[PDB]
RNA sequence: AAGAAAUUCGUAAGGAGCUAUAGAACUAGUACCGCAAGGGAAAGAUGAAAGACUAAUUAAAAGUAAGAACAAGCAAAGAUUAAACCUUGUACCUUUUGCAUAAUGAACUAACUAGAAAACUUCUAACUAAAAGAAUUACAGCUAGAAACCCCGAAACCAAAC
RNA sequence: AACGAGCUUGGUGAUAGCUGGUUACCCAAAAAAUGAAUUUAAGUUCAAUUUUAAACUUGCUAAAAAAACAAAAUCAAAAA
RNA sequence: UCGGAGAAAAUCUCCGAAUGAUUAUAACCUAGACUUACAAGUCAAAGUAAAAAUAUCUUGACCCAGAUA
């Protein structure tokens, strides 16, 4: 370019000739000379002046602001509450228009995290991705998807394309390995069991219109049917569907990742996953 | 400058140089093992995890010992693990009221016993709780033993 | 001049010597030598079995799970006598 | 003292040569001399 | 020739590949250079912050003082407030006093600690690339041999090629650099020699003319424009990575 | 004020000495070394300011956790008093609430 | 207010506004009526259905409660069937 | 002993100040001085004053018997013409 | 951040569609993000300053200047008012713009 | 005001410090003060050689001397041929009140002697629906840089010695 | 050798809404002492004023008739 | 501390309230406003619901303890 050009004829760089961009730092004010000195900007001798006035909130011995209106509940248990990111249908598109998550295999939250399309933070209470409806109407991918909560029209768009929607329960421990599995697997422990859903959270993952993980399978052709009336399309039957192996895939409730059973340790550093023999050992794990 | 070594490291170096490096292995042991008496004072938490009543939250519950004051009067006879409680108290027992100074003592008796391997008899300052963990060993022999 | 050979860190597995009292107490748990293993896998040394809960430290983890983790059949039965209650 | 002015001597001299001509200690003691020149100002 | 696909609508740059066996082999081949690592636009406030945080992040002063509370003696009152026609004192180790404490002093050792993000300090090595290149001050040469290893021949090379009173050279990696160009470097104190993991803005500025071997130009090429097409770390990029060594 | 009468000896700076022609250089260790190191485990001072920076109280309090039980008597005794002045000062005195 | 706290050296949030007002995203805070749990059988219809209501504050009350909570307590937090969902954004504001 | 070298530096011109005034140095011919070329000098004078000279004649005016003694002194240890001739016309 | 799949018909469902290829042969070239988007970036200042950003512009900066008062005048009715930061390369705009600005790159093919 | 844990992470000789009122109190816990516990200083300066006779360098501080003064006045300014005469002019800092002929403080010289922090705001850049070198924030944001909040002084109170 | 309660060291840089002090230049703008609560009236917090930056559109004076009590404070179209 | 009357809004001149009895039992919800440092305090269309419209006349925060469901 033309800048560059004057680089040629001018003379060399050198720490000699920096210079930071202009206005980038401001001049500090030291209290010597006759405008900052004196007083020194803290007024007439009193508290205000000496550097003892009051705490913040204090209003000169009436009862404060924040002292006087009623103690409410509004944060209660605020620590305790459970929090799911919301993911839009938008987004989800626009990721596989992308490239960003691979539509040909299942989707789970470990691949979202992995194509940071969503970020995880167990640490303040995420427990999972809630399916957002905003989007659905230009919603046209076919797609294999878990998320722990989901919509009635979230679903149905998922599902009126020909794709399959599931909501797993993941516990706090759980979530952290799914989130980021590599970070676990350097540390050398066996892969630990899914835990059920808390007594709170069993009806939604045990009920078949929610597309619980822990519902009756048999019930789902009707709450597939029943949807399909209500939003004006037609079921698409996906057992004609030549990739109906990879829709139909789906973990075990006590399985965290789609091929590691629990209770198996992944040498990362020899490429292998050992494994126990131990009866014990195998009855915990398979339980 | 720095101490090479944190002050608290300072009593198991000294054990390990000089004259007491040459102290026999076994009797190490017993000085370096540090093992909290059984409770005595203060009731013990039977599990490791509660329910918070506030909130209704399991959380951890761990056990924290009072501290005793042993008088050198106690090294001279058989108190089954009972010392001076000092500490304070609220008036009323409520804490808006004044904190004050109370110490808590055991009661003790003179009482004479009997070592059957020692074939002798003799007289000891004992608290109840004493003669209770000697009965409940089975015999004063026992009770020194275990 | 030539400049020193570039810094870098140590390329294997480490475990400290445990007389030493200056190493530094977590470098000596149960959990710092299977970082070990899973950093450098089977070089560490680490026998594999000892990667697994051991005898009694497993009857910990069942007695602890079934204490605090109803199975499913339970927490459906409770949850139907609720309704039942509230109906 | 990691930093310790080093121009005191010329500061001091130039209000000292607008008071060499006064009579007394105004025109050689700074502190008088300075109060002194500044009135003639 | 760029192993990395360069931008379709930016055309390549190019240099002069250079031998140091011989005094008058200056041209014995033709290179070209990704233009988003040595054709970037001209920012020296950039450089001016790289080079500034390389100076400062080390920094550690060891400046202190004692204070008025750590000044031998001091605790008594030196006389009474009142019937005495002096000044009121309570210590004689306050601030006023000679030998007394330091009021605003340096505070015992101090960081200057921070870092920049990890893009604008590998921008910084683009930057500078682009400007020793385009101030024609850069070499590229295919390796480093030297027919001899007396210091005489280095420093007469860089008269004849009008090279600079200071000169950087840089190798691909320590273990390998020829035998020969360390002795005769060893003993120069303007010509300093360093691996490619060492190169930094700070150098670049001090030493006028920089000379790298063809090999560390694709190994700076990749590690730089890596940057560009990059997500955010989910965890730190020692950790397995799909892609990343 | 009084001033020197003569000139103080001449200071010579060798601006090319191994300390100053190889400064800076191991500071791209990351990102030119896959980061393997971080250049922060390059800086060398007091245990307790390695890679950290803080104000005066933090500093104070940090020196304390890392080097803490091992400092000396009359050390401790100091540090353990500047940390209470400071901390009287930072959240009760001053201009701004 | 704790500015630099000796064990952190961070400032600490003032947990008597934790519990009297909530926080909205978007800047707002919303508190309770002072005495609307008090005596109700002297005031007037009209006056307890005014205590009843959720209120907003003002922008010096706000600037106040945002000196004395920490930053935890101003992030975005994504609740399942969160009854405050709407009240987190403002729209159609020009101003 | 305060740290710098600047503030010494500018009291050594102070003392060459006072040294002058005591001890007033004996004034010297400029020429002895640096920035000094005849030739260009008197080609100034003549410019100076508006006027025209043969540079040769002007210098000679410039020459005093006196200074030729002088140099055949110093060379006892090209006879000129000296200013006489025109000083009387 | 991968390359983007070659996708049968454009525009994208999303919206999303790659730059055209041949280049345009305008002075200026703009580049896509690191996301493959065009940065049109809005933002604001104070609270009330509403400006609309055009990042990682090359060639003739000025140029496009001139084509973007030409192109948004007629929306407003009077100049816009526009700062080019010729150091960074970019374009700043008084107010909000983005979403014509968008898809009038998309035209030019950038 | 105080403030965790479960859990995860972790393999390493120097100085943009002081240079004799500074830096240790330190030439010394000495001299000296105190019955005692205890408190606690000040300072030195030649040269390669003193078996060269112990040097030099500096209108340079206040203070004096060389050289007392000469109607008239905040001591100067405007001037002037002329130092003074003529003309104009109610010392300073703080403080009263935004005024003093109030009132506080100042014999003079040299040295020393008092604004310090990033929650929000603003400015400069990097990347941008994402930013950050793990843990954080995000409905144009996020990251980094820059930008800030004094000194001296009681009567008291408590613990342990004497 | 200062006893309504000794002295010394430490806590301790005690605290002081009180007294004093708070070190170069230049340009610019600029209030108050109205109101309110306060063991609060030698202090502080809020309003009000002032100020800096930003956004965009009416502001100041004057203002008829006509109104609210009445032979100028509110209010106040067009104008200038 | 608050309310009523005069001076006439700065301090002065006077009376009362820390309720009282009557009762139709007087709901929920929601535009726009008054008043106001904050806090507290006023008025109210529309909609719905009860009934077959109406409450008439003349005051103390937070915390912390309670009571019943
Ligand atoms: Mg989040
Ligand atoms: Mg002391
Ligand atoms: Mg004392
Ligand atoms: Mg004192
Ligand atoms: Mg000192
Ligand atoms: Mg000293
Ligand atoms: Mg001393
Ligand atoms: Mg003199
Ligand atoms: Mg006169
Ligand atoms: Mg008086
Ligand atoms: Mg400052
Ligand atoms: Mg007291
Ligand atoms: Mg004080
Ligand atoms: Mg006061
Ligand atoms: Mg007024
Ligand atoms: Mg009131
Ligand atoms: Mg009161
Ligand atoms: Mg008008
Ligand atoms: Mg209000
Ligand atoms: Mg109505």
């Amino acid at each position: 370019g033309t800048s560059l050009d004057l680089l040629r004829s001018l003379p060399r760089v050198s720490l000699a000739n920096l210079k930071p961009s202009p206005n980038s730092r401001k001049r500090e004010r030291r209290p010597r000379d006759r405008r900052r000195g004196r007083k020194c900007g803290r007024g007439h001798k009193g508290e205000r002046q000496r550097g003892t006035r009051p705490r913040l909130g204090f209003e000169g011995g009436q009862t404060p602001f924040y002292i006087r209106i009623p103690k409410y509940g509004f944060n209660e248990g605020h620590s305790f509450r459970h929090q799911y990111q919301p993911l839009s249908l938008r987004r989800l598109q626009y990721l596989i228009d992308l490239g960003r998550v691979d539509p040909t295999q299942p989707i789970d939250l470990t691949q979202l995290v992995n194509g940071r399309g969503v970020t995880i933070q167990p640490l303040k209470r995420d427990y999972g991705v809630q399916l957002v409806e905003e989007g659905a109407d230009t919603f046209q991918a076919k797609i294999n998807i878990e998320v722990q909560l989901a919509s009635e029209l979230a679903i149905a768009a998922i599902e009126k394309n020909g794709g399959v929607v599931t909501t797993a329960f993941y516990d706090p421990r759980s979530l952290e390995i799914l989130c980021k599995p590599i970070p676990f697997f350097l540390r050398g422990q066996p892969i630990p069991k899914r835990m059920l859903p808390p007594e709170s959270l069993v009806p939604y993952y045990t009920d078949a219109k929610n597309r619980g993980y822990l519902a009756d399978p048999a019930k789902f052709p009707e709450a597939r049917l029943e949807l399909a009336m209500k939003f004006g399309y037609v079921l698409p039957d996906i057992t004609k569907d030549e990739l109906f192996r990879m829709l139909s895939a789906r973990k075990d409730p006590r399985q965290i990742f789609f091929g590691l059973a629990p209770g198996w340790v992944v040498n990362m550093a020899d490429k292998k996953i050992l494994k126990p023999t131990d009866e014990n050992l195998l009855k915990y794990y398979s339980s | 400058p720095l101490h090479r070594y944190p002050v608290h490291l300072w009593q198991k170096l000294r054990l390990r140089q000089g004259i007491c490096a040459r102290l026999p292995a076994h009797f190490l042991r017993s000085l370096e093992e540090e093992r909290t008496p059984t409770p005595v004072h203060y009731k013990p938490h039977g599990t490791k995890f509660k329910i918070n009543p506030k909130n209704g939250q399991r959380e951890r519950v761990e056990d924290v010992p009072i501290p005793v004051h042993y008088p050198p009067e106690s090294q001279q006879g058989l108190w089954g693990g009972e010392g001076l409680i000092l500490g304070y108290r609220y008036a009323n027992n409520d804490k808006l009221s004044k904190r004050v100074k109370k110490v808590w003592k055991p009661q003790l008796f003179t009482r004479e016993l009997y070592s059957e391997i020692l074939d002798k008899k003799f007289t000891v300052t004992v608290t109840m709780r004493t003669l209770d963990l000697i009965d409940e060993a089975y015999g004063f022999d026992f009770y020194i033993l275990k | 001049y030539r400049a020193p050979p570039p810094p870098r860190r140590r390329p294997g597995p480490h475990s400290p010597d445990p007389e030493n009292l200056l190493t530094p107490r977590w470098q000596l748990t149960p959990r710092y030598v299977a970082k070990q293993f899973g950093r450098h896998g089977a070089i560490s040394g680490v026998p594999p079995a000892s990667l697994w809960p051991t005898p009694e430290q497993l009857r910990e983890l069942e007695a602890e799970e079934q204490e605090w983790y109803p199975s499913l059949a339970t927490m459906q039965e409770s949850l139907r006598l609720q309704q039942q209650a509230l109906e | 003292l990691r930093n310790r002015l080093t121009d005191r001597y010329w500061r001091v001299q130039e209000v000292l040569k607008h008071a060499q001509h006064f009579r007394g200690r105004k025109n050689r003691c700074y502190r008088l001399a300075v109060r002194a020149v500044t009135r003639a100002f | 020739k760029c192993e990395l696909r360069i931008p379709v609508h930016r055309r390549p740059v190019q240099a002069w590949v250079e031998s140091l066996r011989g005094f008058e082999q200056e041209r014995i081949g033709l290179a070209e250079l990704h233009p988003d690592v040595f054709a970037t636009a001209p920012r020296l406030d950039i450089v001016h912050q790289v080079a500034i945080w390389q100076r400062n992040f080390r920094r550690i002063s060891y400046a202190n003082t004692k204070t008025r509370a750590e000044v031998s003696g001091g605790g008594r009152k030196p006389w009474q407030q009142k019937g005495s026609g002096r000044a009121r004192h309570g210590s004689i180790r306050s601030p006023l006093w000679r030998g007394g404490g330091v009021a605003h002093g340096p505070r015992g050792p101090t960081s200057y600690y921070y870092m920049l993000p990890m893009k604008v300090r590998a921008l910084g090595l683009k930057v500078a690339l682009t400007v020793k290149l385009m101030q024609d001050d850069l070499h590229i040469v295919d390796s480093l041999e030297l027919p001899t290893a007396d210091p005489q021949y280095l420093t007469e090379l860089a008269q004849y090629r009008h090279w600079g009173s200071s000169v950087l050279l840089v190798d691909l990696t320590h273990e390998e650099m020829p035998k020969n160009v360390v002795a005769a470097t060893s003993g120069l104190n303007s010509f300093n020699l360093i691996p490619a993991v060492g190169l930094n803005v700070y150098s670049m500025l001090k030493h006028q003319t920089l000379v790298l071997t063809l090999p560390s130009v694709a190994f700076l090429e990749d590690k730089l424009l890596w940057q560009d097409s990059r997500y955010t770390p989910l965890y730190p990029f020692r950790l397995p990575y799909s892609d990343f060594p | 004020a009084f001033v020197r009468l003569t000139l103080p000896p001449p200071k010579v700076v060798d601006r090319w000495n191994e300390k100053r022609a190889l400064f800076g250089v191991y500071d791209n260790i990351g990102i030119l070394g896959n980061f393997e190191k971080h250049p922060k485990e390059l800086i060398k001072g007091p245990v307790w300011l390695r890679g950290w920076r803080g104000n005066e109280l933090q500093r104070c309090v940090r020196k304390k956790k890392f080097v803490g039980n091992r400092m000396f008597i009359e050390d401790l005794h100091n540090l353990n008093k500047r940390i209470s002045y400071l901390y009287k000062h930072f959240n009760r005195h001053g201009k701004y609430r | 207010l704790t500015y630099c706290s000796t064990r952190k050296g961070k400032r600490k949030t003032v947990k008597s506004v934790v519990h009297r007002f909530l926080r909205l995203h978007s800047g707002l805070w919303l508190r309770r009526k002072a005495g609307y749990k008090k005596k109700l059988w002297k005031k007037s219809t009209a006056r307890k259905k005014r205590l009843r209501e959720f209120v907003f504050c003002s922008k010096t009350q706000s600037k106040l409660l945002d000196k004395m909570t920490t930053s935890f307590w101003k992030r975005r937090n994504w609740y399942a069937g969160d009854p405050y969902q709407m009240y987190h954004d403002r729209t159609n504001l020009r101003v | 002993v305060k740290k710098g070298f600047r503030a010494a530096f500018r009291f050594q011109k102070e003392l060459e100040r006072w040294r002058l005034l005591r001890c007033p140095p004996p004034p010297v011919r400029r020429s002895e001085k640096p920035n000094w070329d005849y030739h260009a000098e008197v080609q100034a004078f003549g410019s100076r004053l508006q006027e025209t000279f043969s540079l040769d004649l002007l210098k000679t005016a410039f020459i005093n018997s006196c200074y030729i003694k002088s140099e055949e002194a110093k060379r006892q240890s090209l006879n000129l013409k000296d200013n006489q001739e025109l000083f009387e016309q | 951040i991968p390359e983007p799949p070659k996708h049968k018909h454009y525009p994208t469902p999303s919206g999303w569609q790659p730059p055209r290829d041949p280049l345009p042969s305008l002075p200026y070239f703009v580049r896509r993000s690191r996301m493959h988007n065009i940065p049109v970036y809005k933002e604001i200042t104070h609270g009330n300053r509403q400006m609309t950003l055009i990042r990682k512009v090359e060639g003739d900066i000025w140029a496009l200047q001139k084509d973007v008062e030409e192109f948004l005048s007629p929306l407003l009715g009077k100049t816009p008012i526009t700062q080019v930061n010729e150091v960074t390369g970019t374009l700043r705009i008084k107010g909000y713009f983005d979403e014509q600005l968008k898809a009038w790159l998309l035209e030019k093919g950038f």
